[PDB]
């Protein structure tokens, strides 16, 4: 339907600004909304978003109280409410049945229209005091809002726009839709230092529709850069591909793209290596690679198990004619057993936890995405994103 | 940023103040020999996403049987990344087996 | 056994069950000095070969085999019959004396 | 004084007014490439518990098939100590087989 | 089938079934390094060539055929009688044992 996540962002945002604003010792929680076996009997909110006028008239907005009437109506325990900004108006305002009934009336053709599909008998005095709703602001100046708190609580700077408060805004989005056994309230004490003391980065459906969205690229493509620019160094991925959309089509290209820019010149002595996380079958893959052009190195001498001085050997490069002996390394991680002579300089985890490969002297660097494409573009490999 | 084509040859000798380039194949320098005048520009890779622009100071072409040997000397002037900014003063150095393309 | 003796092999198959002509038929890369070779050897079973080669061979040995495929008029053929393998390497000038 | 860390070569011919120096990996050479450029610095053995602090005035890189060549020209500038202390002039001359770092 | 096989012949037809004596017996083209070589034999059937060469042959191996016009005093002109060809083999020293 509609889906109009504004509305959500908006009532997600207003919850991070309790939050940050709250006294020690309380919980405070929230209700998971309607979209996501309906759990909470009375968790569960809709709501939209519009602020095209000069002035306040409650005649303008008919079309959000059809869908919520008829929502109302499909199903029974569940709150309703909404947030709309225009000049002149705060708080609440509570409609009367007179006024209800004429958002009711067929004033135009299409609500004559959209009438008739709601039934005949429907609660309006109990659906209003089961239905309010709720005033806004600018939403823009209410993003800049949460930014200027979150400075004046003291965080450095830089690290806030980049880092701190997609990972934080994750956290409400994933407490309020779940389906785990676990609490849904968040007290601002414990809340914090778990976002203080974790670094990582996060690109899902939400997090793209935000103030500060180009921000948040470029900031992170450019620590990448001094690392990338180098010919020869070991490189290390780590993919679960439960999340990610259409893997099995978008991998081969993500390959081909990152071969063709790392691993196909003679100074490229150090080719780099995936492993998959999961329960995956690797044989088509490799077939399709083989059929794409390139050829890759397992590390079985028998198709059974792995051997770990045959998967990270040096291949016969030849310079003119230009040939490789092999331009990547495939594995699966589960089979993988030990580690290498020598330390990884880099580690790129994409929807992962942990790893045993981890340690003080080698870097670190963490994703969750949805796409592989803001992969490509934050490793330099497509010029633009969506 | 457009795609470059295909390499013309590859750095021999190297230095802050000269680069060599060899082409070994009659028909490549036959094909673009109307872009590899003096006064005109070439781009080399020193590294992945960075290039490099030289001016053609002298073209030297010998046949010898012991076949074809094609000498390009070149003078840097500045570099080039990916994204499309340009710099003027390069203390980079380029190292043999790198590429060489013509300026679109 | 043969890794564990210090040989590799090309089997031409690409992760899964099936086999390629191509790839078993291929040149390997060989670098002079130093020397160093990408592989020494072809193994295959034969029922999951399919099809033909693109050169026809110089030499086909049969060792208690009595047809195949690739018995041709321009193919020097030899078929033998043996008892223990140190037979054929008197044959293949292996070993000294019998 | 402190850990100076792995060495990128050695010298080959010395004199009082040069010394000339050879790296044979290309690997090393791009990881330390910043460090190597015309006005930058490097440490020069000269005997137990001393060193020669030289100038590049020069490198050139070449590849040849009997492998890489780089070559840094230096110029020296004076005498450090172990325990730290620097003195203009040098009357030392480095011996060939003698190990260079890059300057922490 | 000798195509097939590896190698190239030349027999004289310049288009036509006719046989162009002059370009039978032609010098051929010879790169030493790399190696090449523009043909490697010639192939005729007798009846057609009608004529002869400029220069006489050295010698001239008749096997199983009585007399030909090409035979003078001034060359070494062997005769055979042989069934099988693996007797030729032997005599050329093309096979080691009979």
């Amino acid at each position: 339907a509609e889906y109009s996540i504004k509305g959500y962002l908006y009532q997600f945002l207003k919850y991070l600004s309790e939050i940050l604003a709250a006294g020690d010792g309380a919980r405070i929680t929230i209700e998971g909304a309607i979209e996501d076996i309906a759990a909470g009997l009375t968790t569960a909110v809709q709501c939209k978003y519009h602020e095209q006028a000069e002035k306040y008239t409650l005649g303008k907005i008919y079309k959000p109280i059809l869908l919520m009437l008829e929502h109302f109506s499909k199903n029974s325990g569940v709150s309703y409410r909404l947030f709309c900004h225009f000049p002149g108006e705060s708080g609440t305002k509570a409609l009367t049945k007179d006024d209800l009934e004429t958002v009711l009336s067929t004033k135009g053709e299409v609500l004559r229209a959209i009438v008739a599909r709601i039934d005949t008998s429907v609660d309006y005095e109990a659906f209003l005091d089961r239905f309010a709703i709720e005033f806004g602001p600018s939403a823009e100046d209410l993003q800049v809002a949460v930014l200027a708190s979150l400075k004046d609580k003291g965080f450095d700077p830089d690290d806030i726009d980049a880092v701190i408060f997609p990972n934080a805004i994750q956290r409400i989005v994933d407490l309020a839709t779940r389906s785990d056994v676990n609490d849904r309230t968040v007290e601002p004490k414990t809340f914090l230092a778990g976002l203080r003391e974790v670094r990582r980065v996060t690109f899902t459906r939400w997090t793209r529709e935000l103030a500060t969205k180009g921000r948040m690229f470029s900031s992170l493509r450019k620590s990448l850069r001094s690392c990338l620019a180098h010919n020869s160094r070991w490189r290390v991925f780590v993919i679960n591909p439960l999340t990610i959309e259409n893997f099995d089509d978008d991998i081969v290209r993500f390959i081909k793209a990152f071969v063709q820019r790392y691993s196909s010149k003679y100074l490229h002595s150090n080719p780099p290596l995936f492993m998959l996380t999961g329960d995956y079958d690797l044989s088509v893959l490799q077939k399709r690679l083989y059929d794409a052009g390139l050829r890759c190195e397992t590390g079985k001498v028998g198709g059974t198990d792995v051997i770990i001085k045959e998967l990270f050997r040096r291949p016969i490069l030849i310079r003119n004619p230009f040939r490789m002996e092999f331009s990547l390394r495939l594995a699966k991680r589960d089979e993988v057993i030990g580690g290498p002579q020598r330390r990884p300089d880099e580690l790129f985890l994409i929807n992962v936890a942990d790893d045993e490969w981890k340690h003080e002297d080698v870097n670190v660097h963490g994703f969750k995405i949805e796409r592989l494409s803001d992969l490509e573009y934050i490793l330099q490999l497509r010029s633009d994103y969506a | 940023m457009p795609d470059l084509g295909t390499p013309i040859g590859s750095v021999t000798d190297s230095s802050p103040s000269l680069i060599r380039i060899e082409i070994s194949s009659a028909e490549d320098f036959e094909k673009y020999k109307s872009m590899l005048g003096v006064g005109q520009y070439l781009l080399v890779a020193s590294g992945n996403n960075l290039y490099l622009l030289a001016s053609i100071t002298g073209v030297r072409a010998t046949h010898v049987e012991r076949n074809f040997r094609f000498q390009i000397d070149t003078q840097p002037i500045g570099t080039l990344s990916e994204d499309g900014e340009f710099s003027r003063g390069s203390h980079s150095l380029p190292v043999p087996t790198e590429y060489a393309y013509v300026t679109p």
